[PDB]
Parts: structure tokens; C-alpha cells; sequence
RNA sequence: GGGCACAUGGCGCAGUUGGUAGCGCGCUUCCCUUGCAAGGAAGAGGUCAUCGGUUCGAUUCCGGUUGCGUCCA
């Protein structure tokens, strides 16, 4: 027949390679040509992969044989699987006390698409599973993890993200719903109640290790942070697009810089981690201010977040920017120029701030004019190898990618600590690194809380140190040495009699066994 | 962290107990005693500054040790000098001593054991189960489960003689429990030595599974598993290296491995094991397919005045096969009673003066005129004949080692070598096949594409598509030229072998009174050897 | 049953004595399933089905073996 010997190929395959491991002993062949030289006795067509002969293997073998085929650390070791999910369509809220909607943000609920969130194409795989699963978080979640499962990896933290528009104007039993749905479809408790969920999804399997849900600056209020933290979040996406006011004003931003500052302030002495996006090419801004405002943003000791995202401006079909750039009144970059702009602005990433990503990942075929390729971030790095001046974003000196990629190892670790002023408050930067490679094996943040804008009854009761964020990727008693030492630093250093950790409901118990007691939506520990 | 001993070993070794005892944390200590790396770093890099000059070079680039090295290395090393074992066995004593410190840190101890390279598991199970409690003991084989490979624990456990112990270590294997659970209960309901023999099968022990199935009886009657096992295995050694005790049962492993000696190669074994059994008829077998004519004739007319003479004609068909003619001559004239045959084989053989001995013991001068006359003039005609052929060879030999006439010169000389014609250097990819090939090298060929280990030394061959040219880059017939002597001893073997023989039958035809044609052989026989080109110029 | 064109990355192909490493899919990796796509980039998978003598050269020449169309008497 057609395909059933391919079935039965993979049956055999799957037997044969659990009775050789069960006693320690590999393959030869790449199983795949072995695979062919059975089941393609009359070669027709049959053409198995990984993932096929991986949902094969029964379940007591496949969860103790199935992470044998993968290493990297943030893969399937680290294994902060990254789901992202969306909302149902929503018109973002600038809109009605401004007159129109931000003029470069694509689709939406009406533009030439009907189905897309705002500022999204309703072409990116994400938004495609939200179609197929109806906008409905439970079968995003469900579905997403499943895939991820399917797919041989042995995900055990899941990390969610809450993509498109602004997810914080929506009717509180809308976002109740929603971040109940998601805790639900993790942990498998078929409730209702946001409290009895997140207690539920403490305890869960596949934890929860955080969510992020990007947002606007005025829709963070003490309130609204009061709500996140309540739901379970722990990095904030904030969007910026210029230190320039002339620009947010001609762009319908709908926010004015001090407020994206006052923002940064206050939810950085919430506890929360914040990440930026930074728009360059908007209009009237011209390569000499692009290159201004990236310098300035590291050097201003107010915005100074420990995240970015740089987001070249491309526009679409249907957006306020085609009825503008049709009349020629706005002309992009060029590809060599905004390249070697990347370069320049990828060249001051002081070591503390991670590059989460580059240019935006819509499709080439939809984009009128704009970024040409879509591997921004490779042109990039080769300029600067070229210019000779080298990246210190966290992204790219981190273990994971340099074993797959580089394929270096590490091998000099040393304790590095960084000590900054951002948002009206000392930040210490604590890591183990490769001094002499530039190679970043673990990092910790940490904030003493300022009087000027903190505002959490857990912390204006008395002196408080947070521990907004620790991440270990590539024995490995590295965050037992991070926490050891932002504890010294806490009793010392700040002064600060109790040091609290924000931290995703998944992960709670994981301090437990450090001493930490949960207080509020934090994991507290006084001194 | 190791640094803590390299830096002041001497110090340290000596308060190796003040530094237990500083250490509070046992998890401290544990993951201390395992990340032990034979590697020192104070002498071969991170080198102390604070005496060095400050205009000295502080520090170069180590090198990355390329993988080869490894491989000589870890087979070069010697596990009784490295800084592992020494630090190992110090902690072990300062540690088993004490009663306090096994009571409390005992995965310490478990820790040393599993990391010293020998891999003591042995000493470390044996402590584990030494434990008198069900609590302790299962925490630390989880423990040396997460630490060691669990097959091979498994496996030592099993070695250690326990299947509790191996039954609690097997939950933490994977195989499937259908796989190992009827082998432990079968391990389980029998005899101490029934099991320790089948422990010894499955790991494959082989020799302490038959020294503890020997063990099994006392009775003088040997078993027959026993046989059954060393016949399936082949260990009759340890069969004769463990019963040098009981001598029937001896005997019976003698006959056993005569059987096994006798059927697979080689004989003089078989015969002499059967001098122990008799075996009459296979030690005479044994004996003549020995080619060892007077100790089975000698056993034949001490034992069978019957057929004392069938074997002499084996032996005599033998002889004559063997073209041993000596021992043929002797054979023919003290058993077949034949002198002139036995002449003949002297003849045969080269050998005249004992030939006319035997002439003159049957009475009889006829016999130089019947065949030591003629023998000797076959003699003649034969040394003439390879005095000819060699001196043609010798001819041809030289013809093609006429000079080096360039041709090859990639190859580094010593491949022409050829009476020191010229030295080298290291070595090229093997070229020149048969009779001075070219080497155009336009492209890489057939079977080409890939590297050349460059190995031209004097000569070389390669497996791919195996040869397939008669030329294996070897001295000898269609000789590619170009060899340093090894053809001088292609000739050397030859004339040294007929050197004794030129002058024995020379020396006997002289005796014959035909003196002139004899020293007309030799001196041309001389001319030949001398007129060699022996190696260089004759030096 | 023997002659016999062919038998060559998983697959259909360029295997060539003036003269042997790759085409199309297929698989793995990263960019990226908007941290891991079944696109694009970049690689791993082989010196022919064995051997004998000569050529800068050898299942590549000749010779026979196991199948793939095929007989023939
Ligand atoms: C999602 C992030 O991308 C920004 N954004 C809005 N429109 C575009 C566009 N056309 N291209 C890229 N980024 C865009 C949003 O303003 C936010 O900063
Ligand atoms: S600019 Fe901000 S508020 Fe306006 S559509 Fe885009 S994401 Fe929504």
C-alpha cells in the first residue's frame, strides 16, 4: 500500500530503538535510512521526520527517551516554552478621545482585514492559531502546549504572552475570564474563580512561569498594576516609539513621554520588568535623531529598562501611514543605511538590557515599503564585526544560543556585578559570566525600592528590596550563589529588612524551599 | 575549588581532618570529593605573579589540545600516581576510621569510591548495604544512581553477591521489569554456589563462574557442566590452572583440551596431553601428523609389534613430502631397512659422507656407482643450473638498478634508497606503482577526493578497492626498482642457504676423485657471490 | 535454468579510464511556529555489488555473483 508500511516502519523503528537504549546503546544509521530501506520497498512517497517517529514512542518510553535528542538549555532544559496567545479583536483606547487610531499600526477590527487584532495582519502563525481556535484562550493554550508537546520537546515552564492591541481596555470580567481560562488550560482545574485558580496553578504541573501582557502607558495606573499582579504577571511590554514628543503628538500616539517615564517608575518599583518598544524611521525623525534618541535612552537614567524592542517602521496597506506615504511625504530608509543604523544602535546595548527582538516578523509580500529581508539581526551583527566594535545585549552573550550557533563553551565563569540608576531607583545587576568570551551564564536584577514613587502596602511598610527577575541558562548551583549574594546585598548594601521576589504563580515553590513566604502576589523573606 | 589541595598539597594532606571538620555542610564536602579533575593549576597554568618578574610574558594562549591527544592519554595514564587517587585514599582513611564520621558522612565516602578511576563501586556497595537500615541505605543508592550510570551500579551490585540489593537498584534502571524479576527470584531460590555462578555468567564472567561451579561438589567424580561450560568457551587454562589438585580431574580436563588442541590447530599438544590418557592410537595420530617420527615409532615398538612398519611408511610419505630427507634416509635405513634408498635421500638431501657410511655398512661399493656417482653428478647439474639462473636474476636485477635516471623524485629518496643512493625526509603519498608510474596528478583520481597521509617512507600500499596491483608496494617479484638492500636479500637468502651445500657436495665430489669439474663449480660459484653488487659498491 | 542493458545519498538522477561529488525533492540546524514553521538561508547523509593486471587512472577495462524488463527450445 501507500502508508501503511510507514506505519508499521515506524512501529519497528520504535521498538527496535527502545530495546537497544533500555541497555545503553545508540544507533547507527540515522534511522531514517533505515527507516527507507523498509518502508520504501516500492519508494512511494513516504517520508517520516522527527516529530513523526517521536509520537510514536509509547508513553513510558517517551517521557524518559525523548529529551535524549535535545541539550540546548532555554530549549528543553530551561524550557521557557514561550505560548503566546491573543485577544478577540478591540479597538485600542486612544482612539475615541483623540479622533483616529495610531497611524502606523496595521489591521485592527477595521481596516482591510476582519479578523486581526489591532496592530497585527492576521498572517503571523499566531494569529492563525487564534483563528483556528476562535480568539478563545482555553483552545490557544491547549493547543499551543499541545503542539509544543508533539513537537519532542519536554516543556515544563510554560511562559505566556498575551499579544495584540491593548489587552488592559477590556471589561474586567472579559480579562477575569481570559487569565482564568489560560491558568485553567495549564493546570487542568476547570474553574472559575481567579483566586481558587491561581492557588490551583501553584501547585500545577507545567508551571506557569510568568506572562506578559504588552500594554500602554496610561492603562498602567496603580490600579491597573494592582489588577496585573492579581492576574499573575510579571514582565510588562510598553510602548514607547520615540522620546520625542513632537512625534508621539503627530503620530496620534495619545500619550505624552513623562507619562511613558512616570509609568516606568512607578511599575519598576511594583516589582514588575519592563520592555520597551522603540520605533525607528518614524516621520520626522531622520537618521541623526534615530541615533539620538537610542543614545539618549540608555543615557537618560530614567527610562533605562532592562528590556528592548527595536521595531522598524513598515508600512502596510490600509494604516494612516499609506494615505501618507502615497502623497511622498514620508520616504523610508534605505537597506544598507538602516543596517548600518541597527549596527550603530546595537553597539551601545549597555550588558544589563536584553534585545528581545528586531524588526517585526510580517510578512514581505504585505509590506508596502520598509525593511527588505527578514534577518535584520544577521546584517546586523556581520556590520558590526565589520565596523569591529562588538553586541553586549544579554540575548546575545547568553549560553544557549553560543552552543548551537557559536559552539562555544564556557568555561571561566566569574561573578560580575553591575550597579545603575534607573526610573528613581538604585538597581543593582547581578550575573556569572565569561570575562574573557563575553558569555552570560546567569543574572539576577535587583531594585531597592524608592520612597519617591513605591506604592504596594507590602512595601511602604518598611524598607524593601525586590528581586524583580533571576534567570539561570546554562555543577549548576548558580541561582542558590545569585540569591546568596542579593541577600547580602539586601542586608547590607540596601538596608532593606524584607527582600521580596516577584514571581509567576508557576514558580512560587521554587522559593519555598529557599525560605521565602508568600506574601500577597509576591514571595517575601524578612531579614 | 580543587585548587584548595594544589596549592599547598603537603599543608593540606597534613589537615585534611581539620578541614573535614571545618567543613560543616556534608553537601560541601560531597561535591568537593567528585569534581576532583587530574589536572593541576598552579604548575601547568594560573600561574602565581606575585614572584614572577614583571617583564616576564604573565601568560600565552593555551592551547585547545587538539582530540587526538586525549586518545593517548587517557590509555597513557597510570592510576596509581594521579592526585585523584592519592586525595581519595587520604579522605578514605581519615574517614573510615572514625566511627562518627560513617555514621554521618557516609555519601562522602560514596562520593570518593564511585570517583577515583579504578571505580571502587565494589567497596561502595559493600558499605551501602553494610547499612543496617532501609531509609539511609535507599537514599544513598539513589544517590549513586543519580551519580553513576545506573547498568553499570547494577551490574556491580550483582558482582557484590546480593539481589536485594540489586532488586532495589534495578527499580532505578528502566529495563523492564518482566526483564530482570524472574532473574532475580531465579537468582534468589538457590544454592549460595549455584548463584554466584550464575552472577558470574551474566555479567560475562566466565572464569569465576567455572571456579565457583568446580566448588560445587566434593565428590572425586568431575561434573559434566563443567566440561560442557569449558567446551563451549574454551578455558581449559583455568581448567589445569585450578585442579592441579585432583589429578584424575586434571587428566579429564588434559583429555578435554588434547580434543580441543588436536581438533583446532595444532598437534604436538594433543600428543603430549594423550601421554598422560594413553590414548594410544590418537597419540600415535597426534605424534605422526607431528612430523615427530621417533617418539610415535619408539611408542609403536614398545606398545604394537604389529605395525611397527605401517607407520613407518606414513612417516616416509611424510618425509618425502616434507622433503626432509635426512630424517627419510635415517627412517628408510634402521625401519624400512633400505640402503639404497636411504642413500638416495641422502643424495636427496645433500648428504654423501654418511651416504658412503651407509654404502659401506650394507657391504656394498656398488652403490657409488648406482647412485652416489650419479647423485653427485645431479649435484653438479643443479648447482650449474641455479649458478645460471641466480646469475641471470642478478643480471636483471642490476639492469633495472642501473641509476637513479631521475623519474621519481616526489617520494623522499629513501623510497629509491637502493644502496644509499640518498636520505629523506618524512614521507609523501604513496606512488610509483609497478615499474615507475608517473604522478601527473591532474586530478584526484577514481578513487580520489579525499586527503593523502603522505606515507612514501621506502614504500607503501593502500585497501582501497584492496590493491588490485600486483606491485603491494613490496620488494619482490615485478619489483617496482628503487629498494633500499631487501633485494640484496632476495639473493643473500639464497646463496647463504646453497653456501654450505656448494661446499659439502663439492668437498664430497673431491672425495669422489673428480676434482676438476668440482673446483670448476666452486670458483664459478665464488666468481658469482662475488661479482654481486652486495649493498653499496660491494661494502 | 544461461546469454543479457541496468543496478550507485531515502528516492528518481550526473559513475566519466581526455575524465568522479553532485541536480531535483527528502532530513537536520538558525533565523525563528512572532525564541525553535513542514518558506529562506546552512549543512549531514557516498568513491559502485566483490575481486584479479596494466594505466598520472580501476564494481568504472575485461571476467563472473544477487535482483531488476526480457527471452529461448
Ligand atoms: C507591537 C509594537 O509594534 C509597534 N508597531 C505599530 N505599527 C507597526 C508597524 N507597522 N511595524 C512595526 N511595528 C509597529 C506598536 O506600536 C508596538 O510598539
Ligand atoms: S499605537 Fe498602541 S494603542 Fe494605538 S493601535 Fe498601536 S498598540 Fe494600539
Amino acid at each position: 500500500p501507500e502508508k501503511e508500511r510507514f506505519i508499521q516502519c515506524c512501529a519497528d523503528i520504535t521498538l527496535e530503538l527502545t530495546d537497544s537504549l533500555t541497555s545503553g546503546t545508540t544507533r547507527e544509521i540515522n534511522l531514517n535510512g533505515l527507516i527507507t530501506k523498509y518502508s520504501k520497498k516500492y519508494k512511494l512517497k513516504q517520508q517520516p521526520r522527527l516529530t513523526d517517529i517521536i509520537n510514536s514512542i509509547p508513553d513510558q518510553y517517551k517521557k524518559y527517551l525523548l529529551p535524549k535528542l535535545k541539550a540546548k538549555p532555554v530549549r528543553t532544559a530551561s524550557g521557557i516554552a514561550v505560548v503566546a496567545v491573543m485577544c478577540k479583536p478591540h479597538r485600542c483606547p486612544h482612539i475615541a478621545y483623540t479622533g483616529n487610531i495610531c497611524v502606523y499600526c496595521p489591521g485592527g477590527p477595521d481596516s482591510d482585514f476582519e479578523y486581526s487584532t489591532q496592530s497585527y495582519t492576521g498572517y503571523e502563525p499566531t494569529s492563525m492559531r487564534a483563528i483556528r481556535a476562535r480568539y478563545d484562550p482555553y483552545e490557544q493554550a491547549r493547543g499551543r502546549v499541545e503542539q509544543l508537546k508533539q513537537l519532542g520537546h519536554s516543556i515544563d515552564k510554560v511562559e505566556y504572552v498575551l499579544m495584540g492591541g491593548t489587552f488592559m481596555s477590556l471589561p474586567k470580567e472579559y480579562r477575569e475570564d481570559f487569565i482564568v481560562k489560560l491558568h485553567n488550560a495549564l493546570s487542568g482545574f476547570n474553574g472559575n474563580d481567579i483566586d481558587e485558580a491561581i492557588l490551583y496553578s501553584q501547585q500545577s504541573l507545567t508551571k506557569c512561569v510568568g506572562i506578559t501582557i504588552e500594554t500602554r502607558p496610561d492603562y498602567c495606573t496603580q490600579t491597573h498594576l494592582d489588577d496585573m499582579l492579581k492576574y499573575g504577571c510579571t514582565r510588562l511590554e510598553i510602548g514607547v516609539q520615540s522620546l520625542y514628543e513632537d512625534v508621539a503628538r503627530d503620530t496620534n500616539r495619545g500619550h505624552t513621554v513623562r507619562s511613558v517615564c512616570e509609568t516606568f517608575a512607578v511599575s519598576k518599583d511594583a516589582g514588575y520588568k519592563v520592555v520597551s518598544h522603540m520605533m525607528p524611521d518614524l516621520p520626522n525623525v531622520g537618521m541623526e535623531r534615530d541615533i539620538e534618541q537610542f543614545k539618549e535612552y540608555f543615557e537618560n537614567p530614567d527610562f533605562r529598562t532592562d528590556g528592548l524592542k527595536i521595531y522598524p517602521t513598515l508600512v502596510i496597506r490600509g494604516t494612516g501611514l499609506y494615505e501618507l506615504w502615497k502623497t511622498g511625504r514620508y520616504k523610508s530608509y534605505s537597506a544598507n543605511a538602516l543596517v548600518d543604523l541597527v549596527a550603530r544602535i546595537l553597539a551601545l546595548v549597555p550588558p544589563w538590557t536584553r534585545i528581545y527582538r528586531v524588526q517585526r516578523d510580517i510578512p514581505m509580500p504585505l509590506v508596502t515599503s520598509g525593511v527588505d529581508n527578514g534577518n535584520l539581526r544577521e546584517l546586523a551583527l556581520a556590520r558590526m564585526k565589520d565596523l569591529g566594535t562588538t553586541c553586549r545585549d544579554v540575548r546575545t552573550r547568553e549560553v544557549g544560543i553560543q552552543e548551537v550557533h557559536h559552539k562555544v563553551q564556557p568555561d571561566q565563569v566569574e561573578l560580575i556585578r553591575r550597579d545603575y540608576y534607573a526610573n528613581g531607583g538604585w538597581e543593582t545587576f547581578l550575573s556569572y559570566e565569561d570575562p574573557k568570551k563575553d558569555i552570560l551564564i546567569g543574572l539576577l536584577r535587583l531594585r531597592k525600592a524608592s520612597k519617591k514613587y513605591t506604592y504596594r502596602k507590602e512595601f511602604t511598610s518598611q524598607r524593601t528590596s525586590i528581586v524583580r527577575e533571576l534567570h539561570v541558562y546554562g555543577h549548576q548551583g548558580f541561582g542558590t550563589l545569585l540569591m546568596e549574594e542579593a541577600e547580602r546585598i539586601a542586608k547590607e548594601e540596601h538596608g532593606s529588612e524584607k527582600i521580596s521576589v516577584i514571581s509567576g504563580v508557576g514558580v512560587r515553590n521554587y522559593y519555598g524551599k529557599l525560605g521565602y513566604e508568600l506574601d500577597g502576589p509576591y514571595m517575601s523573606k524578612r531579614i | 575549588l580543587d585548587i584548595l589541595h594544589d596549592y599547598a598539597p603537603e599543608l593540606f594532606i597534613e589537615n585534611l581532618e581539620v578541614f573535614i571538620n571545618q567543613i560543616g555542610r556534608v553537601d560541601y564536602l560531597n561535591l568537593f570529593i567528585s569534581c576532583l579533575s587530574e589536572d593541576d593549576v598552579t604548575k601547568t597554568k594560573y600561574k602565581e605573579t606575585l614572584y614572577s618578574g614583571i617583564s616576564k610574558s604573565f601568560g600565552m594562549e593555551p592551547a585547545p589540545l587538539t582530540e587526538m591527544q586525549i586518545y593517548m592519554k587517557k590509555k597513557m595514564f597510570d592510576p596509581k600516581t594521579s592526585k585523584v587517587n592519592k586525595i581519595c585514599d587520604a579522605v578514605l582513611n581519615v574517614l573510615l576510621s572514625n566511627p562518627e564520621y560513617k555514621k554521618k558522612y557516609l555519601q562522602t565516602i560514596i562520593t570518593a569510591y564511585a570517583s577515583q578511576n579504578p571505580q571502587n563501586l565494589s567497596a561502595a556497595l559493600k558499605l551501602i548495604s553494610e547499612l543496617e537500615n532501609s531509609e539511609e541505605k535507599d537514599s544513598c543508592v539513589t544517590y549513586l544512581c543519580f551519580l553513576q550510570d545506573v547498568n553499570v551500579v547494577y551490574k556491580s551490585a550483582l558482582s557484590l553477591y546480593d539481589v536485594s540489593l540489586a532488586l532495589l537498584v534495578a527499580q532505578k534502571s528502566q529495563m523492564d521489569p518482566r526483564e530482570y524479576l524472574p532473574f532475580l527470584q531465579e537468582l534468589q531460590d538457590n544454592e549460595p554456589l549455584r548463584r554466584k555462578f550464575l552472577i558470574d555468567d551474566y555479567l560475562g564472567n566466565y572464569e569465576k563462574a567455572l571456579e565457583h561451579l568446580s566448588e560445587i561438589d566434593k565428590d572425586g567424580n568431575v561434573s559434566e557442566e563443567v566440561i560442557d561450560y569449558v567446551e563451549s568457551h574454551d578455558l581449559y587454562k583455568h581448567g589445569l590452572a585450578l585442579y592441579r589438585y585432583d589429578s584424575e580431574k586434571q587428566n579429564v580436563i588434559y583429555n578435554i583440551y588434547a580434543k580441543h588442541l588436536s581438533s583446532n590447530q595444532m598437534y604436538t599438544d594433543a600428543a603430549v596431553a594423550y601421554e598422560m590418557l594413553g590414548k594410544l592410537k590418537e597419540a600415535m595420530g597426534a605424534y605422526q601428523s607431528a612430523k615427530r617420527w621417533r617418539e610415535a615409532m619408539s611408542i609403536a615398538v614398545q606398545k604394537f609389534p604389529e605395525e611397527v612398519e605401517s607407520v613407518a611408511e606414513e612417516l616416509i610419505s611424510s618425509l618425502t613430502f616434507e622433503h626432509r630427507y635426512v630424517d627419510a634416509a635415517d627412517i628408510q635405513l634402521e625401519y624400512l631397512d633400505n640402503v639404497k634408498e636411504a642413500v638416495a635421500l641422502y643424495c636427496k638431501a645433500y648428504r654423501y659422507d654418511i651416504a658412503s657410511l651407509v654404502a659401506i655398512k650394507a657391504k656394498k661399493d656398488e652403490l657409488l656407482e648406482e647412485v652416489v656417482d650419479p647423485g653427485l653428478g645431479e649435484g653438479f647439474g643443479i648447482i650449474a643450473e641455479l649458478l645460471a639462473d641466480c646469475k641471470g636474476q642478478i643480471n636483471s636485477q642490476l639492469r633495472r638498478l642501473r641509476e637513479l635516471r631521475a623519474k621519481k623524485e616526489e617520494n623522499p629518496y629513501a623510497f629509491y634508497g637502493q644502496e644509499t643512493e640518498q636520505a629523506d625526509d618524512v614521507s609523501v603519498a604513496p606512488s610509483e606503482t609497478s615499474t615507475q608510474e608517473s604522478f601527473f596528478t591532474r586530478y584526484t583520481g577514481k578513487t580520489g577526493g579525499t586527503a593523502k597521509t603522505g606515507a612514501s617512507r621506502r614504500t607503501a600500499k593502500n585497501k582501497r578497492r584492496e590493491e588490485r596491483k600486483r606491485a603491494r608496494g613490496k620488494k619482490g617479484t615485478i619489483y617496482e626498482e628503487e629498494y633500499l638492500v631487501q633485494s640484496v636479500g632476495r639473493l643473500i637468502e639464497r646463496l647463504n642457504q646453497t653456501k654450505p651445500d656448494a661446499v659439502r657436495v663439492v668437498e664430497g665430489l673431491c672425495r669422489r676423485n673428480m676434482r676438476e669439474q668440482a673446483h670448476q663449480i666452486q670458483k664459478n660459484f665464488v666468481e658469482v657471490l662475488d661479482l654481486l653488487k652486495a649493498n653499496v659498491k660491494e661494502i
